[PDB]
RNA sequence: CGGGGGGAACCUGGGGAACUGAAACAUCUCAGUACCCAGAGGAGAGGAAAGAGAAAUCGACUCCCUGAGUAGCGGCGAGCG
RNA sequence: GUGGUUCGUGGAGCCAUGGGGGAAUCUGGGCGGACCACCGCCUAAGGCUAAGUACUCCGGGUGACCGAUAGCGCACCAGU
RNA sequence: CCGCAAGGGGUUGUGGCGUGCCUAUUGAAGCAUGAGCCGGCGACUCACGGUCGUGGGCGAGCUUAAGCCGUUGAGGCGGAGGCGUAGGGAAACCGAGUCCGAACAGGGCGCAAAGUCCGCGGCCGUGGACCCGAAACCGG
RNA sequence: GAGCUGGGGCUAGGAGUGAAAAGCUAACCGAGCCCGGAGAUAGCUGGUUCUCCCCGAAAUGACUUUAGGGUCAGCCUCAGG
RNA sequence: AGGUGGAGCCUGGGAGUGAGGGCGCGAGCGAUAACGUCCGCGUCCGAGCGCGGGAACAACCGAGACCGCCAGCUAAGGCCC
RNA sequence: GGGGGAUGACCCCAGGCGGUAGGGGAGCGUUCCCGAUGCCGAUGAAGGCCGACCCGCGAGGCGGCUGGAGGUAAGGGAAGU
RNA sequence: CUUGCCCGGUGCCGGAAGGUCAAGGGGAGGGGUGCAAGCCCCGAACCGAAGCCCCGGUGAACGGCGGCCGUAACUAUAACG
RNA sequence: GGACCCGGUGAAAUUGAACUGGCCGUGAAGAUGCGGCCUACCCGUGGCAGGACGAAAAGACCCCGUGGAGCUUUACUGCAGCCUGGUGUUGGCUCUUGGUCGCGGCGCGGCUGGGGGCCUAACCCUCGGAUGGGGGGACAGCGCUUGGCGGGCAGUUUGACUGGGGCGGUCGCCUCCUAAAAGGUAACGGAGGCGCCCAAAGGUCCCCUCAGGCGGGACGGAAAUCCGCCGGAGAGCGCAAGGGUAGAAGGGGGCCUGACUGCGAGGCCUGCAAGCCGAGCAGGGGCGAAAGCCGGGCCUAGUGAACCGGUGGUCCCGUGUGGAAGGGCC
């Protein structure tokens, strides 16, 4: 099922409550009205549901899952990154 | 250093979390089996235990 | 290149029939009685037989299976007085 | 399969075009051009089917 | 005017193998290894790109870590990588 | 028809060539992996280039390295 | 004969019960082999991986290569990386959900229990690798 | 006399020579000998060390170019629940 | 139910043998022949299940070897020497 | 294993304890690196030679004779044991 | 002195008209991208080599060189059938 | 002439160790060492061979290691050489027939194929007295690809079982018996079947009552065909057995194909993978008024891993993006 060589794309795992949480570490920056995009822990900013959105916050980042940008909605914004 | 039949890890294989491991059915069709349907029914995935062990290992590290 | 007589030998090989959960334990719609695959299984207990009697299992719940004729296919329900009101 | 020209032949039929077919073992024994029945492709569902092949 | 003869080890070119693994063995592996040959040096090797890759991004060659035992090659087997 | 490359004939390219055909001098001419359009890169088919890595015959330093059947086999009219 | 005296030393006359010692073996004294005698050499090791267990430093834990500092020579800075931080799937991709499918029937998982580096070990792979053992092939 | 011979040389060891048995090739060539692959592989063979504590094995079953090997089970042992 | 008392179950690391025989019994073969072999039920031995007995004799009857030389009852088996 | 252990230890009884492959725990000497606010010896380093105190033990200590110069570590580390 | 009998298979010698068939020429036709000229492949009808198939010749070339029933045979193949 | 007595000199393999007697018994089954017994002082030298399973050598005869090495052929493959088409430095001149498409034909036309000739300037050879002549000559040598023969050689291989190796057999799977009564077990122990098949033995709805024997009549004197009695089904079921079992699986007729996709709670047997069963849930039918049955067969044999590929569907990947070669999924 493998290929005859490389290619491959790119993408990454970043989720909810996650950041809420560590993130609520990450008040120590852009974690007040939160312009997320840490740069600490991961790699290609992707968001996950799971957990109770928050912090009210604008994120640019990539993307994220239904409930999450949904949960978002509850309380905070949604950026997406170069054009989307 | 090491690396693994790469291959078994290529077809059949590749680890849940869970520490557990897993392959696609593999009663017969795909070669001889005019046989029947319901049968066909008969190719989802099977978890072997004990041996998984040779595996996973052997795998190890990247999988 | 061929095969040969006045040899008979020829060994048997393997089968695997049994009663599997016997007359009257923790009954679970599974494997009722068996001497016959294909087995078209039937209602709580069997008492049909080339015997006479019958065969209670005090024990019920959704169905078992028969054998195509030994045994003797079920349908003389008997859910078993573990089966009222919790 | 065990491919036998003898009265041993292994066929199929289509859906009308419901699309594609559904597994089938045959003799020519008998009727030979003779196979139709009907089924359900991915195509709705039911479909006249021969089964030449 | 220069050369050729050396020289433990190391250097590139020229040529170049079975064992053994695959629990046989013809593919494969050991390897481009071991050996032989030529020749440069005190170091040769190589070296400003009809290069790399794709963020319109990078820029000599080399070497150490890393990339990575990954992308991947295959009686998809042992392995190579 | 072989090479090297991770590529063991493969959808299989680049560079290197054993035989045969044998183009162009800047809207030229290869390239970004069959090919094709468009985009993007590069400009070959001559040459020189110290330094950063390797190696111990040599000299020194140092040893949870040895003590005469151990250490190089050979601590001294030994590759005899 | 009593430099550890009313207890022991040495030697044995008798009688009393007794088949040596090693490997491989159903089974061994051996008549199966191993060894004449003494002294010294002489055989489960190291490395990189991985693997469990344990001694312990932080839970996001941890360090390459190198730069500097070095009787003793004193470590200290280096943050590419890599394992954990969801996973599920061939993939697109979705995502605490997901793949099969057109169905709410199951597979994988969610449910944090969270490791990670190191040290020291029983092991597993590559290694000549528990130690010597042959007939042979291949180069000059 | 396809006679015996001294002295001088030529061929060569996967190849020579051979009035030819596989003979002879520096005293055992059914393919020499030394150094090198290399400490080749070697289910077979041996060999396999100081004390002591604790428990206590199998010599069956399933598949093997597998049957005097070894995979998985079955019977051992230690850590926690 | 359980008098018992000390085996049991799951997770996990480390294993060894992967071919045995001997006896009773129930079957197979076999001249119901073999210290023959072949399957079963229990035991037995395992290079120490070392000691007693049957003279001697793993092995069959009794026995479970932590250690105590100048105790005591017995087993099986014996008591004219 | 369990009844209280002060660090020892002491008391009961339960309760065995024969054991090769092989599994778990605990100790011994061997040559070295510490000299974790460590140094003995010309009235002997050490090896040797001989022994009726200390330990289940593998070893210890210690005393007598020998012999010409070393090395010991109360404790942890290492290994060509 | 004398070497007889068989070329169905085999090796060979001759034949080469006919089948076959490699590289290759040589075009129908399809395909991908193409705004389009173009730009790459797959390509097949036929022509096409030895070889092999097929015809013959071949034995101091390999090699091979029948079976049973009856019959004068007072008894036995046999002269015959 | 040694051997023997003297003087002089002065080895050598094997050996655990040993003060090693016979018996008859024994043990692993051919014992000085174990039991009972009988003879039995301590040592030596010249001898004689029997036992110490004496010495020599880790059997050469044997089997076993999916050890090795040499020769063999219609073993496998591959190379050396040899034959061979096209291609090259292998240049000129002429004689010719074939194909083809275009405008059985012929005229022409491009195309291109076969071939015959001295020459001849390569090439080679030739020499013969110098470099010129001579002969051959487009050959060929010789280079590249083709194909072929090809044990001449090179490298591997040529199973297991096996109550000794071989020859002989035999290995999968279905049933009986063996299994001592749960399950399940060797034997080169007994006997016998299978690598099919049936589109209608399929699904249902509707009807049937067997073999046989006896008694009575056409063609009929075994053995039908009908009629009348008797019947724990002994007939019946494509195939071997064994279970089944008429209520029927079993015998007909009616329409019908579920001889289904998506799935399957939950079990049998099980070291592996397999193997096998199955209500019920959904979509969609068929049969019946309907309560229900249908996911092939009365069953248990009719068999195969995973890769190596074909093909009808996908429109998941597509190695600068647009696509396709190619790949993944069915």
């Amino acid at each position: 099922f493998k290929r005859p060589q490389k290619v491959q794309e790119e993408a990454a795992t970043i989720d909810v409550r996650e950041i809420d949480e560590n993130v609520t570490l990450l008040a120590a920056d852009d974690v007040a009205e939160d312009v997320r995009d840490v740069a600490d822990d991961a790699d290609y900013v992707k968001v996950l549901g799971a957990g109770q959105v928050r912090h009210e916050l604008t994120l640019i980042a990539d993307d994220f899952s239904e409930g999450a940008r949904e949960k978002v909605e509850g309380a905070g914004g949604s950026v997406e990154l170069t054009d989307l | 250093p090491k690396m693994k039949t790469h291959k078994m890890a290529k077809r059949r294989i590749k680890i849940t979390g869970t520490g557990k491991v897993m392959a696609f059915k593999s009663g017969k069709r795909h070669q001889n089996t005019g046989k029947s349907g319901d049968e066909i029914r008969g190719k989802g995935k099977g978890f072997v235990l004990a041996k998984a062990e040779w595996a996973r290992m052997k795998l190890m590290l990247p999988r | 290149a061929h095969k040969k007589g006045v040899g008979s030998s020829k060994n048997g090989r393997d089968s695997n029939p049994k009663y599997l959960g016997v007359k009257k334990f923790g009954g679970e719609v599974v494997k009722a009685g068996n001497i016959l695959v294909r087995q078209r299984g039937t209602k709580f207990k069997a008492g049909q037989g080339v015997g006479m009697g019958r065969d209670h299992t005090l024990f019920a719940l959704s169905d078992g299976k028969v054998v195509f004729i030994n045994k003797g296919k079920g349908a003389r329900f008997i859910s078993i007085e573990a089966a009222q009101t919790e | 399969a065990k491919d036998g020209p003898r009265i041993i032949v292994k066929m199929e039929s289509s859906a009308g075009t419901g699309f594609y077919y559904t597994t089938t073992k045959n003799r020519r024994n008998t009727q030979a051009k003779l196979e139709l029945k009907k089924y359900d492709p991915v195509a709705k569902k039911h479909v006249v089917f021969r089964e030449k092949k």
